[PDB]
C-alpha cells in the first residue's frame, strides 16, 4: 500500500445520493430555513412584510454589508433595500464574479458608486477572512470617528444564507467563541463562565469582528430569503445553485431547458457545443442532451446533470442572467 | 529618619499620621504596620490587634499605597489580596515596588509585577505600579503626583447625558448572554467613590443583574472615563409601584 | 460492579 | 480564446415581461 | 577558561542528583508550562539513529530511556527532568516505521509528527535552549534530512548536530571528517557545531565522548543567564519562562495542521514525489472506474476527487483525497483544539442542521411508521440501567467561557492591554514577546491553577468523589 | 395509568426514608436480586468481550493449546544455549592452545 | 454538630449519587499529589 487508494475507493463507492437533487421532495429548505440565536426556524411570508422591520434595524445599526451573487445579483439582493432610501452606507459583496459577466459587473459597480454605496465583486476563491479586510477597509475609511472609545461600529449583514452570509456568520462566532473558549493565563482568571450546551446549532446575534477597528455585525435571519418564489426565480435559483432541484417539482429537464433557452438566445449555439465537446452545434435540447450522452452508457437525466453542473462551474462562460435595470444602465 | 525603621519584623505598632503639603495640596502620610495572614496571627493576638489597627486606617483614609518587596520579583498572593480588599472599602489603590534599588533583573521583574496586575480579576487589573527605592528617593515625586492623580478620579463626576449616551451605542456593542431586563437610565449619584445608579425597568426584586454584566459595566465606565486605579460602585433600582395605581 | 437501589 | 472564460450577453427577449404570471408570484394570481 | 569550568562544575552538580519521567506530551495544549517550567533540551532526528539511547545515556538509567531495534519505539515527546532544574526532550523520529505494526498507524503517525514540529516552532524562542539534530555515522542524507533543515531554516532555529553510532567508524578519522564534509556541502555552514558520540547505558566503558554532552546542554540552558550569582545552582532552578500567548499559538497550528505531517513508508521519496505518485495513481483509476465516470465534475469537486490548501514542511500541497478519515477523527478528537471545539459548538450551522434533517425522520416528524410490537417499559427501564452502569455510557456536557471577554473582546477582562502598569522603568517599553522570562515560577506558579491540561489525575468527568454515572 | 397517575401509594416508614427511599426493603432486596443478577450476566458479557474471547482465558482458546503449561516446577534454561565449541569447561580432554 | 459538605444529604440521596460515606472520612491513604 504505497498510496492511500482504499480510502479513494471507499469515498468514490458511496455516491449514492447527491445532497444537491432530491428525489422525492416538493419543497425546499434552502428557501425557508434561516439559523438564529435559537436555533434553525422556517420563515413563511415575503420580504415586503418584513420591510418596516428591515428599516428598523437598518436605523439601529451603523453601516449595511450585502452579500449577493453576481450571476443573479437582484434577485439575490432584497427588495426592501431597493425600494427604501436609507441613510446608512452599504458595501454590497458580489460572490462569484469571475463566474458573472464582466460587462454587468463593470455596469454595477459603476452604478453602485455613482449612487453613493460600496460595491465589491469578489472572487469564488477569496475567504471570510479577505471579506473582513474589506469591511475593515470600509468602516475606516468611510464610517466617522465616533465619539466613545469602547463603543463599537455596527453593521447589519444582510443576505441569503447560501451565497455565503450564513458561512461568513458561523465562521466569526467560532472563532470568537473559541478565543475565550481556550484558556490564557495573561488573561484575568475571571470566575465567570458562559455555557454552551452540546448537540446545538449555536447560532449566534452578534458578532464582533475587530478589536483595535472596534467593528461588530448584526444577522438579520429572516429578513432576506426567497422562500415561496416566482417560475422564473426559482429557475435562475436552481441555475445558480442556490435551491436544490426537486425532482417533483423544479426538474432538471426544466432548469436544462432554461438554460439551453438562454444560451440559444444568442449565436452561442457553436460555443456551446465548443464548451460541452460536441461534435456539432445544437440545434434543439433533446439533441444536445444526446450528444452530451453520446460523448455512451449515461442517461438523458446524467446529461442534464452534466450541462447543470457545468452551467454552474462556468465551463459555458460568463453569463448574467438578471436583467439589469435602466437606473442602472444610465 | 522620622520613624523607626530597623532590619526587624514587626516593628511598626501604632500608625503615624504627618501631616503634610505636596505642590499646595494638604496631605496626611499615614505610614502603617504590616498586615499578616491569618494563619500567621491566629496564634499571636498581639499581632492581631497590631493587624486590626492597620485595616482600620485603610477604611478611613482617601489614598491607599500598597507597598511590597520589588525583591521577591511579582507581588505576593496577601499583597494582592491587600489591593482587593482596598477596593472593597472604596479607596483609590496604588501598588509600590520598594526596593527598586537591589534589584538585579529589573527588566524580569517589571515583567512579572505586569504580569500578575493585568491578571486580576476586579478593578485591580486597571492599578498601576511604580518602582520605588526608599534609600536613593527614586522617582518619589512620581509616586506622589499619582497620589494626587487617584485623589482627583475619586471625586470625579460625569454627566447624566454621556451615561446614557454611552450605554445606548454600549447594548449594541456588547453580547448578553443572559436573560436580562433593560437598563433605562444610568446616573452618577454618588461620588468619592464614584457611585452609579442603574434603573431597570423591570418591577421584580429578583431581576437583579448578573456578575458579569456589572463588571462588564464597570470595565466599561473605566476605560471610557478614566477610572483607573479606583473602585466603582454600582446601584441597581427597580421601578417602583405606584401608590395610587388607577 | 455497583448498582444503586432502583426503587 | 478560452471558451470557457468568454462572456455571454443575454439579450432582452429570454427575459419575461413585467406582470407576466412566470414572473408574480402564484399567491398574487391565486388571490386575483 | 573562567566561565568553562563554572558550567562543568554546574553540569556535574545538577545531573549528580538523579532525574525522572516527568510527562509525555502528545496535544499542544498538554505542555510542561506552569509549575514544571524548566529550560528544555530536544533531540530530534531520523528513526533509530540513538535518540533514546543517548537520552538513557545521560540519565545513567537503560530501563529509562526506552530503546529497541524496532523503528517507532517513541511516538510522543519525552520530558526528562534531570536534576529538577533540566528538561531533556526525546522526540519521535521523522521517517518510515518498519517493523512497528501498532494499530492506527497513520493517525498514530500524524499525532507523533504533528506535535513535534509545532512544539519545535511554538517554544523555539523558550524554554527550549537548544536543538540537537542527531544523525547516522554512515548514513547519508536523505529527503527527511532535507525536510527537517527546510523546517529549520524557515523557523529560524538554532541547532547543533549529534552523531551517533561513533563506534561504525571504528577509530577512522578519515571517514569522519568525509562525513562532516558531506554534512557540510548539504547544510552549508563551517560553523555549525558537531559533536560525533555513541551511547551504550548497558556498559559504561564502550561510552565515548558522553561527558561532554551533557556539559553542552548546561551551556545552552545557562546562557540566558547573566549573573554568576544566577549561574550558581540556585539561579538555574530560579530560572523560568512565560506561557505562550494565543496569537503565536494559533498561527502555528493553523500554518502546520495535523493533516499535513504524512510521510512515505520508505525514506528514499520526497514529499513531492510522494504526492505525485498520489495525483498520477488516482488520474488513471477515475478514467478506469465506470462508476467514476458516472459522476460529475462537481460531484468530483465535491468528493475532493479531481481537485484552504494544506501546505506541507516543504510548501508542497496535499489533496484531501490523501488525507484518510482516521486522521480527521484525530485531530477532532485532540482535547484543546479549535477542531475539537469545533465539533462541539458546531462547525457549520446552516449546513449540519440541513445534513441531520435530511439524513433522520424529519425535522418536525415524530414517531413515523416507514412505508410486531414496541419495546416495553420493563425492558426500557431494564436497558438503561445496562447502559448506565454497566457499559458506563454517559450524556455529553458543556464547555465553558471565559464571560468577561465573550461579552466584550475589547476590554481589560480579556487581555491584551497595550498600557504599561509599572511606572519609572526603562527596560520594561524594550521587553516584550509571547513568552517571557519569569524568575521563581516552578515554586511560585501564576497564582490559583498553575498544572496545564493532563498534568493532575481524576479530573473532570474522572472524578473519584461521586462515581463514574455521576460525572 | 391509574396506578401511576390516579393511586395514593404510602410510604414505608417515612421517618427513615432517607435511608431506604420510602420502599420496603424486603421489596428492595427482591428488585436488588432480579437487577443484579441480570447486570452480572451481562458484565460477563462485556468483559469477556473486551479482553477478548472468554473473560478467564482471554484470547487462550480452548481448542488450542493448554491452558496452564507449568504443572509443579518449570526449567526455563535450556542446555548448551551458548552452542559453545566444547562446554566441557574451560580444561577438559585434550588442551586446547599451546600452554604458557 | 458536623462541619462536612455532604451532611445535607441523607443516605439514600448520597447512595444515589454514589457519594462515600463521609461519616466514615479514611485519611490513612493520602491525596494524588503531583510529585
Ligand atoms: N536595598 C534596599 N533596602 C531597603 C530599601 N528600603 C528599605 N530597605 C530595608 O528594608 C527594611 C524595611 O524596614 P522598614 O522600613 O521598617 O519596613 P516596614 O515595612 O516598616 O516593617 P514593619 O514596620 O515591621 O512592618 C529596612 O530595615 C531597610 O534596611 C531600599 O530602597 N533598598
Ligand atoms: N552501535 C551502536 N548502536 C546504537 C547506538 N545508538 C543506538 N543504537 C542501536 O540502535 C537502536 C535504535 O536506538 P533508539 O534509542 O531506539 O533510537 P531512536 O531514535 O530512539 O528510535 P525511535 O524511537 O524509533 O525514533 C537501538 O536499539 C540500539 O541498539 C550507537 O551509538 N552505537
Ligand atoms: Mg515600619
Ligand atoms: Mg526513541
Ligand atoms: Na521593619
Amino acid at each position: 500500500d504505497p498510496v492511500f487508494m482504499r480510502n479513494v475507493k471507499r469515498v468514490l463507492a458511496s455516491y449514492k445520493e447527491s445532497m444537491d437533487h432530491s428525489s422525492r421532495k416538493g419543497m425546499s429548505r434552502e428557501a425557508f430555513v434561516d439559523i438564529n440565536e435559537k436555533g434553525a426556524a422556517w420563515y413563511l411570508g415575503h420580504m415586503q412584510l418584513a420591510s418596516r422591520t428591515l428599516a428598523e434595524k437598518v436605523k439601529d445599526a451603523d453601516f449595511v454589508l450585502e452579500i449577493r451573487d453576481a450571476r443573479l445579483p437582484f434577485t439575490t439582493g432584497n427588495p426592501n433595500l431597493q425600494k427604501i432610501i436609507i441613510d446608512r452606507p452599504r458595501l454590497i459583496v458580489f460572490n462569484k464574479a469571475e463566474m458573472s459577466n464582466e460587462d454587468c459587473n463593470r455596469v454595477i459597480q459603476q452604478y453602485y458608486e455613482r449612487t453613493g454605496n460600496f460595491a465589491l465583486f469578489t472572487s469564488a476563491k477569496r475567504s471570510w477572512r479577505d471579506t473582513v479586510e474589506a469591511v475593515q477597509r470600509f468602516v475606516t475609511h468611510i464610517l466617522p470617528a465616533q465619539r466613545f472609545k469602547t463603543t463599537a461600529n455596527v453593521g447589519l449583514v444582510v443576505g441569503m444564507p447560501n451565497v455565503g452570509k450564513s458561512t461568513l456568520i458561523n465562521s466569526l462566532r467560532l472563532a470568537h467563541e473559541y478565543q475565550f473558549h481556550r484558556e490564557d493565563f495573561r488573561r484575568p482568571r475571571t470566575p465567570e463562565a458562559v455555557s454552551i450546551a452540546p448537540g446545538t446549532t449555536r447560532g449566534v446575534k452578534l458578532v464582533p469582528v475587530c478589536k483595535d477597528p472596534n467593528i461588530v455585525l448584526y444577522d438579520s435571519p429572516g429578513l432576506t430569503l426567497p422562500g415561496c418564489f416566482a417560475k422564473e426565480a426559482g429557475l435562475k435559483l436552481a441555475a445558480c445553485g442556490i435551491i436544490p432541484t426537486n425532482d417533483i417539482t423544479l426538474p432538471r429537464s426544466l432548469v436544462a431547458r432554461y438554460i439551453y433557452d438562454v444560451l440559444s438566445a444568442a449565436g452561442v449555439g457553436e460555443h456551446m457545443a465548443e464548451c460541452l465537446h460536441l461534435p456539432r452545434a445544437p440545434i434543439s435540447f433533446d439533441d444536445c442532451i444526446s450528444m452530451i450522452c453520446e460523448r455512451g452508457n449515461l442517461d438523458p437525466s446524467r446529461a442534464q446533470k452534466f450541462l447543470i453542473h457545468d452551467f454552474q462551474l462556468g465551463n459555458l462562460g460568463r453569463i448574467t442572467l438578471d436583467k439589469l435595470p435602466n437606473k442602472v444602465r444610465q | 529618619e522620622r520613624n523607626r525603621a530597623v532590619d526587624e519584623k514587626n516593628s511598626t505598632r501604632d500608625p503615624v499620621e504627618l501631616p503634610c503639603s505636596y505642590k499646595g495640596r494638604k496631605l496626611k502620610l499615614i505610614d502603617t504596620a504590616g498586615l499578616a495572614r491569618h494563619r500567621y496571627r491566629a496564634d499571636r493576638d498581639f499581632i492581631g490587634r497590631i493587624h486590626g489597627l492597620s485595616v482600620n486606617e485603610i477604611r478611613f483614609a482617601h489614598v491607599v499605597i500598597v507597598v511590597f518587596d520589588a525583591t521577591e520579583g511579582h507581588p505576593n498572593k496577601y499583597d494582592m489580596a491587600v489591593l482587593h480588599s482596598v477596593a472593597a472599602e472604596g479607596r483609590p489603590f496604588l501598588l509600590c515596588a520598594n526596593k527598586w534599588d537591589a534589584v538585579l533583573d529589573q527588566s524580569a521583574t517589571a515583567e512579572a509585577i505586569d504580569f500578575k496586575i493585568k491578571r486580576q480579576v476586579r478593578e485591580v487589573k486597571y492599578s498601576n505600579a511604580v518602582v520605588v527605592s526608599a534609600h536613593t528617593g527614586l522617582n518619589l515625586t512620581l509616586l506622589m503626583d499619582q497620589a494626587l492623580e487617584l485623589y482627583d478620579k475619586w471625586n470625579k463626576r460625569v454627566r447624566r447625558a454621556e451615561l446614557t449616551r454611552l450605554w445606548r451605542k454600549m447594548e449594541k456593542s456588547v453580547i448578553i448572554p443572559y436573560h436580562v431586563a433593560r437598563i433605562g437610565r444610568i446616573t452618577q449619584v454618588n461620588t468619592r467613590p464614584p457611585t452609579f445608579l442603574l434603573q431597570l425597568q423591570t418591577k421584580n426584586d429578583s431581576n437583579t443583574l448578573p456578575k458579569a454584566l456589572q463588571e462588564m459595566m464597570k470595565n466599561t465606565l473605566v476605560e471610557e472615563f478614566d477610572f483607573r486605579g479606583v473602585p466603582i460602585r454600582l446601584i441597581q433600582e427597580v421601578k417602583d409601584s405606584n401608590p395610587d395605581y388607577i | 460492579i455497583i448498582v444503586p437501589q432502583q426503587l | 480564446k478560452d471558451p470557457a472564460s468568454r462572456n455571454i450577453v443575454v439579450p432582452d427577449a429570454v427575459h419575461a415581461k413585467v406582470g407576466s404570471p412566470d414572473t408574480l408570484p402564484a399567491e398574487i394570481l391565486q388571490k386575483r | 577558561s573562567p566561565q568553562d569550568e563554572l558550567v562543568a562544575k554546574l553540569s556535574d552538580e545538577v545531573f549528580s542528583r538523579g532525574n525522572m519521567h516527568l510527562k509525555n506530551v502528545d496535544v499542544v495544549s498538554a505542555l510542561p508550562e506552569g509549575l514544571h517550567s524548566f529550560p528544555e533540551v530536544c533531540f530530534i532526528g531520523k528513526p533509530n539513529v540513538g535518540k533514546s539511547s543517548i537520552i538513557s545515556c545521560l540519565l545513567r538509567n537503560p530501563r529509562l530511556g526506552r530503546a529497541g531495534r524496532v523503528r517507532g519505539t517513541t511516538r510522543l515527546l519525552q520530558f526528562f527532568n534531570v536534576g529538577d532544574a533540566l528538561l531533556l526532550v526525546d522526540t519521535p523520529g521523522y521517517g518510515g516505521w518498519k517493523g512497528r505494526h501498532l494499530p492506527q498507524s497513520v493517525a498514530e503517525r500524524a499525532s507523533a509528527f504533528a506535535i513535534l514540529f509545532r512544539y519545535l516552532a511554538l517554544r523555539s524562542k523558550g524554554p527550549l535552549k537548544r536543538v540537537y539534530w542527531v544523525m547516522e555515522a554512515t548514513k547519508p542524507v536523505q529527503p527527511r534530512d532535507e525536510e527537517i533543515f527546510v523546517f529549520l531554516r524557515n523557523e529560524q532555529i538554532p541547532f547543533s548536530i549529534i552523531i551517533s553510532k561513533l563506534d561504525y567508524f571504528g577509530g577512522d578519522g578519515a571517514a569522519l571528517r568525509r562525513q562532516v564534509e558531506s554534512i557540510y556541502n548539504f547544510l552549508g555552514t563551517e560553523d555549525v557545531p558537531v559533536l560525533g558520540v555513541r551511547a551504550d547505558s548497558s556498559r559504561p566503558e564502550r561510552c565515548i565522548n558522553m561527558t561532554a554532552l551533557q556539559h553542552d546542554i548546561t551551556h545552552y540552558c545557562t546562557t540566558d543567564l547573566v549573573r554568576v550569582e544566577d549561574l550558581s545552582y540556585s539561579g538555574l532552578k530560579e530560572l523560568s519562562y512565560a506561557p505562550p500567548t494565543f496569537d503565536e499559538v494559533r498561527a502555528v497550528e493553523e500554518r502546520y495542521p495535523v493533516e499535513s505531517f504524512i510521510v512515505p513508508q520508505d525514506d528514499n521519496l520526497s514529499l513531492q514525489h510522494f504526492v505525485s505518485l498520489h495525483q498520477e495513481a488516482k488520474s488513471r483509476h477515475l478514467a478506469a472506474s465506470p462508476m467514476a465516470m458516472r459522476l460529475s465534475t462537481k460531484e468530483k469537486l465535491g468528493a475532493n476527487l479531481i481537485g484552504e490548501t494544506i501546505r506541507t514542511i516543504n510548501g508542497v500541497c496535499i489533496p484531501k483525497s490523501m488525507v484518510p478519515p482516521s486522521v480527521v477523527q484525530l485531530a477532532a478528537g485532540q482535547a484543546g483544539s479549535f477542531a475539537a471545539f469545533a465539533q462541539h459548538s458546531g462547525a457549520n450551522a446552516y449546513e449540519e442542521f440541513l445534513t441531520g434533517d435530511a439524513t433522520g425522520s424529519g425535522t418536525f416528524l415524530e414517531a413515523t411508521g416507514s412505508e410486531p410490537r414496541e419495546k416495553s417499559m420493563r425492558r426500557c427501564a431494564l436497558d438503561k440501567v445496562l447502559k448506565r452502569y454497566v457499559a458506563c455510557g454517559r450524556k455529553q456536557r458543556s464547555l465553558h467561557m471565559q464571560a468577561e471577554g465573550y461579552m466584550c473582546p475589547w476590554l481589560a477582562g480579556a487581555g491584551q492591554q497595550a498600557r504599561s502598569a509599572v511606572f519609572g522603568v526603562t527596560r520594561s517599553r524594550a521587553h516584550a514577546g509571547g513568552m517571557e522570562v519569569l524568575k521563581g515560577l516552578k515554586r511560585t506558579g501564576f497564582g490559583g491553577q498553575s498544572y496545564s491540561a493532563r498534568t493532575m489525575k481524576n479530573r473532570g468527568r474522572s472524578t473519584k468523589k461521586t462515581g463514574f454515572w455521576a460525572a | 395509568y391509574l396506578r401511576h397517575n390516579a393511586t395514593w401509594r404510602p410510604l414505608f416508614h417515612p421517618q427513615t426514608t432517607g435511608v431506604h427511599g420510602g420502599v420496603p426493603p424486603r421489596q428492595q432486596q427482591r428488585v436488588m436480586d432480579a437487577i443484579t443478577w441480570k447486570a452480572v450476566c451481562f458484565r460477563r458479557g462485556l468483559l469477556a468481550r473486551r479482553k477478548g474471547g472468554r473473560a478467564k482465558f482471554g484470547t487462550r482458546a480452548a481448542e488450542s493449546g493448554v491452558w496452564n503449561d507449568v504443572g509443579g516446577i518449570t526449567s526455563r534454561v535450556v542446555a548448551n544455549m551458548e552452542q559453545n565449541p566444547h562446554p566441557g569447561g574451560d580444561d577438559f580432554g585434550p588442551p586446547r592452545g599451546p600452554p604458557k | 454538630p458536623h462541619i462536612h459538605k455532604y451532611r445535607e444529604l441523607n443516605r439514600w440521596q448520597r447512595q444515589a449519587q454514589g457519594i462515600s460515606k463521609w461519616d466514615q472520612s479514611h485519611s490513612h491513604r493520602p491525596l494524588p499529589y503531583v510529585e
